[PDB]
RNA sequence: GGCGUAAAGCGCACGCAGGCGGUUUGUUAAGUCAGAUGUGAAAUCCCCGGGCUCAACCUGGGAACUGCAUCUGAUACUGGCAAGCUUGAGUCUCGUAGAGGGGGGUAGAAUUCCAGGUGUAGCGGUGAAAUGCGUAGAGAUCUGGAGGAAUACCGGUGGCGAAGGCGGCCCCCUGGACGAAGACUGACGCUCAGGUGCGAAAGCGUGGGGAGCAAACAGGAUUAGAUACCCUGGUAGUCCACGCCGUAAACGAUGUCGACUUGGAGGUUGUGCCCUUGAGGCGUGGCUUCCGGAGCUAACGCGUUAAGUCGACCGCCUGGGGA
């Protein structure tokens, strides 16, 4: 949140000026070397209400669905999702997620039952052929649907990262009413969101900063 | 050419609000001034100020709610093509009383019920909804 | 087009001073100037419909400027007309 | 209510009548507005009652008759008049790019033809053939000459032009556009029925010219037939000068002029700034190609060069045939 510790975190870095979106000028500081630069003075104080939000959310018994699925902020996201009993989407985010959960429902308690009966089940009923096809349709299972497991319903707030990256999520929130807190660069389209923070959204460490501030913000809610 | 410059006072706002323009600037013009004090007395501009001697120019600040446009619908109804006057009984109401009209009445330029108010009729400048 | 030198020539002739080269009468002498030079063009090039168009433009624009002034002060018209031979 | 594709933007432009017209002051009170007066026949329409036993019907009173004229005022807007102003529109200065137009000259490559040398049996053409040319020496090759037409490479969703269109090089005459900084005139403007002008190709008239190509035409093929596609020739024509014709899927199937509305990548042509680092970067105009946002659309798609939001004027459409 300190604007020192984002400036030295890479946080004020855009895309290149070709693929701005028009609609993230007001949160545009200039340009250099012919990429954009992220007003700070604009990124600290919607991060710090979007984190009010999200302690609000935390404290009133809400459920946090972090969303962000770029090779970049995949391991991160798990870890800030786990680090405060959250949940997550760290890889391909199936189309319906959330419009169709009485679908994907099924699919969770496909996984939940093939890991009991995998782990605590132990059928040991091998034949060494539906065994492995099993466990590797476990682990497909559960690099899909691993983080929503625990979930029960649909969530309260949804973090995403790279809002252009998962319009997917960002659309299905927005009909089911869901609030949205997006970091939003300058290519990604700021419509959709509610809380957009402007910061950069590839480099790990800009990732790292806004998850563990996230964390703090949700742990901090959680313990009230 | 240029040969109606109110409505392209209107067409100015219409875009700029459109747009989410802020303000918006155009050459000013005593009759342009008086229905923008008409408009701002009425609430649809925030504010305007006329800037310049030789070549005044008219600055309008536009008016927004919930990120939403204040003025939804303006229309000019007398038009160079086609003159349009009414009298005080025919005076039209825009919205059914929640738009106003904008009215060159003998004693200035004023709204439709202030024309009414005042027992007048005159040139239907515009319609602002 | 007229050279410089003929163009300055019809400006000081014309005109309420040197520098006055925006006046209706300098406007129009000029005008006249250069159809009556493009008319010994055309003699000779009756198949030059491009250039005609401009001579036309040319007299069209003098034309309008005519009455204008005609319009706006008569006898500065009559001054003129009778200074360049037009009338028909 | 419409005109990109359903019917509908004149092929393009100039322009008279007409329609409309930037901005300020004064004046008038024509349009406009307000009030009053006169009139707007009665019946009818409508409202409240009355009489027919009810109703139809009859009838009292009122409202209405949205209109016209006159008189008295108002002056915001439109109009008239007078004086202004510079931002629209033009003039001048200096340059820039361009297949813009008209006239004359010239250059090279190639086709064809004529004459000659070498040389010998084929050439040409096709899916295959044949018609055709060739022992009278073809085709091939080499040399010289004649004539006409068009300008490889450059060459490019490049440039110029109102449109149609414009392509070697040189000279002569000539129109438009754009840019820089100023000076000047001061609404002189936009559109335009009728009118006039320009208007691909084909076609027509007169006089030339005629290499290549090629309607018609002839022959050889193919075919059931083949008045065609294919082949061998070939006249008008295509070319030039001067007239006529006035039509095209003359297309962006998108009239002209002006204002406003997020962006990206290019092309082309000016101009300004900076140790010019560089064939650099950053601005600022003109024209232009592709994609795409809001918006619009029946959709396709258009999208700052709008088919978005508006204003002025014009042309056009009213089911398919007949036509």
């Amino acid at each position: 949140v300190s604007m020192r510790d984002m400036l030295k975190a890479g946080v004020h870095f855009g895309h290149q000026t070709r693929y701005w979106n028009p609609k993230m000028k007001p949160f545009i500081f200039g340009a250099r070397n012919k990429v954009h630069i992220i007003n700070l003075e604009k990124t600290v104080p919607m991060f710090n209400e979007a984190l009010a939000e999200l302690n609000k959310i935390a404290s009133r018994k809400g459920k946090i669905l972090f969303v962000g699925t770029k090779r970049a902020a995949s391991e991160a996201v798990k870890d800030a999702a786990l680090s405060c009993d959250q949940f997550f989407v760290n890889h391909r985010w199936l189309g319906g997620m959330l419009t169709n959960w009485k679908t994907v429902r099924q699919s969770i308690k496909r996984l939940k039952d093939l890991e009991t009966q995998s782990q605590d089940g132990t059928f040991d009923k091998l034949t060494k052929k539906e065994a492995l096809m099993r466990t590797r349709e476990l682990e497909k299972l559960e690099n899909s649907l691993g983080g929503i497991k625990d979930m029960g319903g649909l969530p309260d707030a949804l973090f995403v990262i790279d809002a252009d990256h998962e319009h997917i999520a960002i659309k299905e929130a927005n009909n089911l009413g869901i609030p949205v807190f997006a970091i939003v660069d300058t290519n990604s389209d700021p419509d959709g969101v509610d809380f957009v923070i402007p910061g950069n959204d590839d480099a790990i460490r800009a990732v790292t900063l806004y998850l563990g501030a996230v964390a703090a913000t949700v742990r901090e809610g959680r313990s009230q | 050419s240029m040969q109606d410059p109110i409505a392209d006072m209107l067409t100015r706002i219409r875009n700029g609000q459109a747009a989410n323009k802020a303000a918006v600037t155009m050459p000013s013009s005593k009759l342009k001034v008086a229905i923008a004090n008409v408009l701002k007395e009425e609430g649809f501009i925030e504010d305007f100020k006329v800037e310049g001697d030789t070549k005044p120019e008219l600055e309008l600040t536009l008016k927004y709610f919930q990120g939403k446009a204040v003025v939804e619908s303006i229309q000019r109804v007398s038009r160079p093509g086609l003159r349009i006057y009414k009298r005080k009984d025919e005076l039209p109401k825009v919205m059914a009383g929640l738009g106003i009209a904008v009215v060159s009445t003998s004693k200035g330029v004023m709204t439709d019920r202030a024309a009414r108010q005042a027992g007048l009729g005159g040139e239907i400048i515009c319609y602002v909804a | 087009s007229l050279s410089t030198e003929a163009t300055a020539k019809i400006v000081s002739e014309f005109g309420r001073d040197a520098n006055d080269t925006g006046s209706t009468e300098v406007q129009v002498a000029l005008l006249t100037a250069q159809i009556n030079h493009l008319q010994g063009h055309f003699a000779e090039h009756k198949k030059d419909h491009h250039s005609r168009r401009g001579l036309l433009r040319m007299v069209s624009q003098r034309r309008k400027l005519l009455d204008y002034l005609k319009r706006k002060d008569v006898a500065r018209y009559t001054q003129l007309i009778e200074r360049l031979g037009l009338r028909r």
